[PDB]
């Protein structure tokens, strides 16, 4: 929370308009990570209830 | 048929099989691929949400194949890829009379006639959807002040007389727009746009004239469709889509391939070049290049013939878009001009898979009604029926 | 990671291309005393080649390459902080995180971004530490020490 | 392999010096139809 503290206050100081901002737990050291997160990268934009 | 019955994978199955599926899908996949930067095998094998194309962004909420400007080309290429297989079989007969439904009809003249390349087909098509949606007046929410509504004269004791009557009453009275859009069957199906209140008078007067309703019988409201289209609003930007397709169906084509074979949704009666039915076009759409045409027809040397076909057959497709779809007359022209030219047994044919099972049952209880007389006919679908079209059984 | 991407955006059909920036080194073979940046970043070049030589990869992905001059962060360069004066010295330009910035920036404008689509772009961020005649093997270690 | 023989060299103390010739691919960037050879062996200049 230390480090998602510090994007929070990093954002709402720099942000305009149209601006949205994602953090994500990732490691580049892993293979399934990049595969796992491009794939959430790259899916939908959707929520379904 | 036209748009609207369109699902994931449609087709798909063909294309791993037919290699004339593979020819017409691969070309044109690679063509949209390189000057849009997208793919329609994607788009209908899988169903995207949103896409962005060259300078256009496309956003649905349950899909992008349900999109038109997508939608018109997946149709197009499913029930082109299947009559080639079909002609690969040669299961396609010499003196076959062919039609279509709206988007439909651009899929029938590249398949018999061979109007257009496969590439020039998804091009004027796809074009053709992205001009349909930039036509109509929207909120900030994208809404509209009309909509569609699909007629059922029947159940009831009434006539396309009396809806017509009906319709252009409340019409003139309230004050608003109410226009019949489609001319489907006889007496079982009509499409209606203008205004939203216009749409509700006229589901509210069959509910009243009809003694028995208690369920609002015989009126569907169509969902998606904002756009009272093929009514006398639509007809201010047809010179830059007549236009487009000059450019993209170019003056060497089979004049004959079509003459006699087709059948215009803006010209319920079938092709042929000549001053009767010029006229007949200038008629319902008054044009420039029409009524010159017209008015010297003493241009009779010999070169004309196929440049005057090649126009008449733009003008068509171009005020398609106008015009209202006739499929009523469209069928009863079928069952006019078989009545003169004899009689003896027919098969109804309907292609681009999924898509055939509508107008075959738009076709079967037409068959019913007037047809009544007890004759021999076949009506058969590519999706459902395909083991009586090829033959193998 | 430039693969996975690529493959999105292939499937998906996108012809938008990625500008990846590539945070090049600057200037292999004039310093011996990074001992990191130097040698790593200088198959970027080779990497460049690679695009240069398959095909399908240019509409997925355009290659920006940025050399990343001295910048001059707390943690790690805490030793490094007291001689960014005495490197100056000589002449060049040493750069604070913010102006970095600014320079890859830059690189993500409208102007440079075509000029990627076009070709690889290779841009030089570095102060001049590349005709630097200064010895790494003194004011480097002396520097760290 | 060359920083194990040269344990061995140190640790039973030779000052010899072990030549070893560094199998470089001919002119690496002049060519891009070898697809192997040529970018591997540009690391050899990193390597010296």
């Amino acid at each position: 929370d230390d480090r998602l503290a510090f994007y929070k206050q990093l954002y709402r100081d720099h942000a305009r308009f149209d601006a949205t901002l994602w953090v994500v737990p990732a490691n580049m050291a892993s293979y399934s990570d990049i595969d796992k997160l491009v794939e959430w990268v790259g899916t939908e934009q959707t929520e379904s209830l | 048929p036209g748009q609207g019955i369109q699902h994931k994978g449609m087709g798909m199955e063909v294309r791993a099989r037919s290699k004339a599926a593979r020819k017409v899908w691969d070309s044109a996949d690679k063509f949209t691929r390189e000057t849009l930067g997208f793919s329609v095998l994607h788009v209908v094998r899988d169903n995207p949400t949103s896409l962005i194309a060259s300078g256009v962004h496309y956003h649905h909420p349950d899909g992008v194949l349900f999109l038109t400007q997508f939608t018109q080309v997946a149709m197009a290429t499913v029930a082109a890829a299947q009559v080639a297989e079909m002609r690969e079989q040669g299961a396609f007969v010499e003196g076959a009379i062919a039609c279509g439904h709206s988007v439909g009809e651009y899929t029938a003249l590249a398949c018999v006639s061979g109007v257009y390349e496969l590439e020039a087909l998804l091009e004027v098509v796809f074009h053709r959807g992205s001009k349909m949606h930039d036509i109509v007046p929207r909120d900030e929410l994208g809404r509209s002040n009309y909509r569609l509504a699909a007629i059922r004269p029947s159940q009831i004791d009434l006539d396309d007389a009396d809806v017509k009557d009906f319709v252009a009453e409340i019409s003139e009275r309230t004050g608003e727009f109410l226009e019949i859009v489609n001319f489907n069957l006889r007496g079982s199906q009509y499409a209606i746009a203008g205004t939203v209140a216009g749409l509700e008078a006229l589901e509210e007067e069959i509910e009243r004239r009809r003694q028995i309703t208690g369920g609002k019988r015989s009126f569907i409201l169509v969902p998606g469709i904002d756009v009272p289209f093929h009514s006398s609003v639509l007809r201010v930007g047809v010179a830059d889509f007549r236009r487009s397709l000059e450019r993209v169906m170019p003056r060497d084509k089979d004049p004959e391939l079509i003459i006699g074979r087709y059948i215009p949704n803006l010209v319920p009666r079938p092709f042929t070049l000549d001053r009767d039915f010029i006229q007949e076009i200038r008629d319902l759409v008054p044009a420039e290049p029409l009524d010159e045409v017209l008015a010297d027809y003493d241009t009779w040397r010999n070169e004309k013939p196929k440049e005057l076909c090649r126009k008449v057959v733009i003008e068509l497709l171009a005020w398609q878009f106008a015009s209202p779809v006739r499929w009523i007359e469209t069928q009863d022209l079928l069952f006019i001009e078989e009545a003169a030219g004899g009689l003896g047994v027919e098969r109804f044919v309907e292609i681009g898979v999924k898509s055939a099972p509508t107008v075959a049952g738009l076709a079967t209880n037409t068959l019913k009604l007037p047809e009544y007389s007890h004759s021999t006919v076949e009506v058969l679908n590519s999706e459902r029926d395909a083991a009586v079209l090829f033959a193998t059984d | 990671l430039i693969s996975g991407l690529s493959k999105i955006g292939a499937e998906r059909d996108i012809a938008s291309r990625l500008h990846v920036v590539l945070p090049g080194s600057p200037n292999r073979g004039m310093f011996g005393g990074d001992g990191a940046y130097g040698e790593a970043k200088s198959a970027l070049d080779a990497l460049e080649n690679r695009w240069s030589a398959e095909k399908s990869w240019a509409e997925r992905v355009s290659l920006a390459h940025a050399l990343i001059g001295w910048t001059k962060g707390t943690g790690l360069m805490g030793q490094n902080d007291a001689i960014v004066s005495a490197v100056e010295e000589a002449g060049v330009t040493t750069y604070t995180t913010d102006e970095m910035a600014a320079m890859l920036l830059d690189l993500c404008t409208v102007e440079t971004k075509v000029a990627a689509a076009g070709a690889p772009v290779k841009v030089d961020l570095t102060g001049g530490l590349g005709d630097i005649k200064i010895d790494m093997a003194e004011l480097a270690a002396k520097a760290r020490e």
